[PDB]
């Protein structure tokens, strides 16, 4: 669309590379910092999708 | 010696598109005169999905 089609999502962060022919639709908050990611969002806590 | 119908193993379900209702796996051969039992053997492996 001219405004932009935002109906498509793709994973960006994962713990490790997956094996071939696998599916992972899990949603969570990746540990991207020393401080543990409690929830919601914030600095050093990246949402993968 | 009356016991059956436990059911309700799970609580809720979600998106999934795999159903393989079919003929059962294990068959219990008749055991008679004692000292006569069948040893069920099963092995499961998971490679390339």
């Amino acid at each position: 669309k001219v405004g932009g089609n935002y109906n498509y999502l793709y994973r960006l962060f994962r713990k490790s590379n997956l094996k071939p022919f696998e599916r992972d639709i899990s949603t969570e908050i990746y540990q991207a910092g020393n401080k543990p990611c409690n929830g919601v969002a914030g600095f050093n806590c990246y949402f993968p999708l | 010696s009356w016991m059956e119908s436990e059911f309700r193993v799970y609580s809720s379900a979600n998106n999934c598109t795999f159903e393989y209702v079919s003929q059962p796996f294990l068959m219990d051969l008749e055991g008679k005169q004692g000292n006569f039992k069948n040893l069920r053997e099963f092995v499961f492996k998971n490679i390339d999905g």
